[PDB]
RNA sequence: UCUGGUGACUAUAGCAAGGAGGUCACACCUGUUCCCAUGCCGAACACAGAAGUUAAGGUCUUUAGCGACGAUGGUAGCCAACUUACGUUCCGCUAGAGUAGAACGUUGCCAGGC
RNA sequence: CUGGGGCGGUCGCCUCCUAAAAGGUAACGGAGGCGCUCAAAGGUUCCCUCAGAAUGGUUGGAAAUCAUUCAUAGAGUGUAA
RNA sequence: UUAUUGGAGGUAGAGCACUGUUUGGACGAGGCCGAAUUCAGACAAACUCCGAAUGCCAAUUAAUU
């Protein structure tokens, strides 16, 4: 972190629909809508992700389509 | 017609044809061996002409190796020129035998058969030879 | 079982070959429980080391006293005369 | 599975690259340094007959102190041999040989050079 | 910062009582995170691919060179990449960027890691690093991150990535 | 004696394996305001510090399996002499290389503390 | 110059080998170069260690970067040895 | 010239660790014959991990001419 040549980055709050569990850093900047104090009291403008709502593993998706299985009585 | 594939420099000296043999005078591969006892050259065309006469008496039966692969070139200057403008080109290859080193090793044969077949190829060589069998 | 030699008196000259015309063979002994004594065994009984065990074994020699339980270490087999010269011995302890 | 390299043996391969240019002439002697993590040592050798002249550590309990680059560094730099030691010759194996271990040379030029 | 205290509360009792180490400071720490992004053009396209990585992690990024000036493309000392080390406040943060979920096509990254005890990954395009925008980038900015640990067992690398989807 | 710092000794001393501990002394880490700086990153360099840890480094005791050193006897070559036109013998001095007997898991100077 | 002469080729410097363990030592004997280049590829003070062999990883040259491990010099030294 | 000690250098010999040349055994490297390494052997003026006999320079060395 030598001076001068780097772009600046600092923390945010990523307003996810599930608990907003991201107070980490990044180069994005916009208007601080909803600040907090339990997380980084900074530019709150990190909007939304799809982090912890449906993983391909740690969740449940919809069912599979169709086998042979003539369950329609032809 | 056994040749080296690559040779560093194509025009080389002639080997010091004195002394004893370096090594390789104990047989290692066959049961029966043929060593030399006098000090000539062999010129890469005996060594196949002693190989075709060897193979046919045994009808390509037991294992037969050679031990002398020619490395050195030797040059003959062309037909009747005056002396001295540079060496001539090569025309054959060679490997000098000292006295007392093994030429041929054969196996997979009784004694009374192979002792004939080494003799029949000992007349194709410009050297004097002598039968031998695994110093133990 | 059957061997004998004399402790070969040292500093021999290069007339060592005109006694190799008679069937001798020079040899030295090594070993734990010995010191390096050049011996002169005659090879006429070295058709009688094949005739006990072959190559790997034990046979004593008795150069005066202390017949060492020995083993034939190495040859110097020079061909063109079909003979052996300078065999070597090695105690087992 | 990277094994972190020690500072010590890298700071010894460089040592012979420095002490190949100078040697203790027994008339213009050679003081070296040492540093590990707390305490810095300093000898002075004749590299002809292989004897020392004046050992002076820092951890020698001369006085307890703090701030290892402040005067606790400087105290042994003022620790001096009243001998035939004129201007002596410094061995500088650790880097910044007028900056880092300079507490051993801020006071070595006080009287010892 | 909370990722570090979970490395100092959660994985402490686990990895020392599942792998059964003796001492307490024996768990696999996470060392450097190198990020190398090659370029297929030895001419001019790397002039526009400098800024892409700097939006994801603001360290400037070295332009490397070749070593040998090999056969049929390039001469010596061009530029073909951009390595960036990420070590402490970034390695606890870029690995804390668990938003490779934007890629979404079976985010399960790999099964076989490598034979020695490191763990290399892959990306494809503008998916990860959710700070960047999908407007000014008409080129596949695809990267190759890594993750090396002080552990000397690939089984230990299997446990240590418990919180990144495989 | 032992631990450390600086010397000499051709690796007989080092790698390769295995077991033992403490940090009174080295390390490992706690960070970067300052000293200084990474064509980037304080991992390294430097600085500020001491709650943890012996796993690692280094230390110590075994193993001749990896390299290394290595004798006595031989044989080839060879200065001098003799004989001879033979890819030669014969006699008198020096004397390897490989290979075996094996030695070997360092030695010793000077400092400061036990 | 010339294994008689014209013909062909050579004519000075540099590096091996022949050259026989000091130096020296020929032949129309065997192999190669040069008739310059560099304002930094010179001077100094610091710091770093290699080509390869594996092992996986957007692009895939078999090989354009990235790491990890075993690498005593098997790389490099503007130019031939 | 000779004895004594100390030295420079890489031939004869040997050897395959080095660049190179080799014939044999098992070793992997596609969908019925070939592609790295390992064991046992060989070769060398421009190959040496080794390496003598003799000569060669010097002892402020001692005997003889
Ligand atoms: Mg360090
Ligand atoms: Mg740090
Ligand atoms: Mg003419
Ligand atoms: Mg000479
Ligand atoms: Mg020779
Ligand atoms: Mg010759």
């Amino acid at each position: 972190m030598k001076q001068g040549i780097h772009p600046e980055y600092h923390q945010v709050i990523f307003l996810d629909t599930t608990t907003n569990f991201k107070f980490l850093s990044g180069s994005t900047k916009t208007s601080s809508e909803m600040m907090e104090w339990e997380d980084g009291k900074e530019y709150p403008v990190i909007r939304l992700d799809i982090s912890s709502d449906s993983h391909p593993f740690y969740t449940g998706r919809q069912k599979f389509a169709a086998a042979d299985g003539r369950v329609e009585r032809f | 017609m056994l040749l080296p594939k690559r040779v560093k420099y194509r025009r080389q000296h002639r080997p010091k044809t004195t002394g004893r043999s370096k090594g390789g005078n104990y047989v290692t591969f066959g049961e029966f061996g043929l060593q030399a006892t006098t000090t000539s050259w062999i010129t890469s065309r005996q060594i196949e002409s002693a190989r075709i006469a060897m193979t046919r008496y045994m009808k390509r039966g037991g294992k037969v190796w050679i031990k002398i692969f020619p490395h050195t070139p030797y040059t003959k200057k062309p037909l009747e020129v005056r002396m001295g403008a540079g060496k001539g080109a090569v025309e054959g290859w060679i490997a000098v035998v000292k006295p007392g080193r093994i030429l041929f090793e054969v196996a997979g044969v009784s004694e009374e058969v192979a002792r004939e077949a080494l003799r029949l190829a000992s007349h194709k060589l410009p050297v004097k030879t002598k039968f031998v069998k695994r110093e133990e | 079982s059957l061997k004998s030699i004399i402790r070969q008196g040292k500093q021999t000259r290069s007339d060592l070959k005109q006694l190799r015309k008679s069937g001798k063979v020079p040899a030295v002994v090594y070993g734990y429980g010995t010191k390096n004594v050049s011996v002169k065994v005659d090879e006429v009984e070295f058709i009688k080391v094949i005739r006990e065990v072959g190559r790997n074994g034990v046979i004593e020699l008795g150069v005066g006293s202390k017949t060492i339980k020995v083993m034939v270490a190495d040859y110097q087999f020079d061909p063109l005369k079909n003979q052996i010269t300078h065999i070597d011995f090695l105690a087992i302890n | 599975m990277i094994s972190k390299i020690d500072k010590n043996k890298v700071r010894l391969k460089r040592h012979a690259r420095v002490r190949t240019n100078l040697s203790g002439t027994a008339e213009k002697p050679r003081l070296n340094v040492y540093r590990s993590n707390k305490h810095i040592y300093a000898q002075i050798i004749d590299d002809n007959k292989g004897v020392t002249l004046a050992q002076a550590s820092s951890k020698d309990s001369d006085i307890a102190t703090t701030a290892t680059k402040v005067e606790l560094a400087t105290k042994v730099g003022e620790a001096i041999a009243k001998k035939a030691a004129d201007k002596g010759i410094k061995e500088i194996v650790f880097d910044r040989g007028g900056y880092l271990y300079h507490g051993r040379v801020k006071a070595l030029a006080e009287a010892a050079r | 910062n909370r990722l570090k205290e979970k490395f100092n509360t959660e994985v402490t009792e686990n990895l020392m009582k599942k792998f059964n180490y003796s001492s307490v400071m024996e768990v696999p720490k996470i060392d450097k995170i190198v990020v190398n992004m090659g370029v297929g053009d030895a001419v001019q396209n790397s002039k526009v691919l400098d800024n892409a990585v700097e939006e994801l992690e603001l360290i400037t990024g070295q332009k490397p060179l070749v070593t040998k000036a090999k056969k049929s493309i390039a001469t010596f000392r061009l530029r073909e990449g951009m390595p960036i080390g990420a070590k402490v406040t970034l390695r606890g943060e870029r690995m804390y960027e668990f938003l490779d979920k934007l890629i979404s096509v079976s985010l399960p990254r790999v099964r076989d890691f490598q034979g020695v005890s490191k763990k290399a990954f892959d990306g494809r395009g503008n998916y990860t690093l959710g700070v960047k925008e999908q407007l000014i980038f008409p080129e596949i900015d695809y990267d190759k991150v890594s993750k090396v640990r002080g552990m000397d067992i690939v089984i230990v690398t299997t446990a240590n990535t418990d919180e990144e989807a495989r």
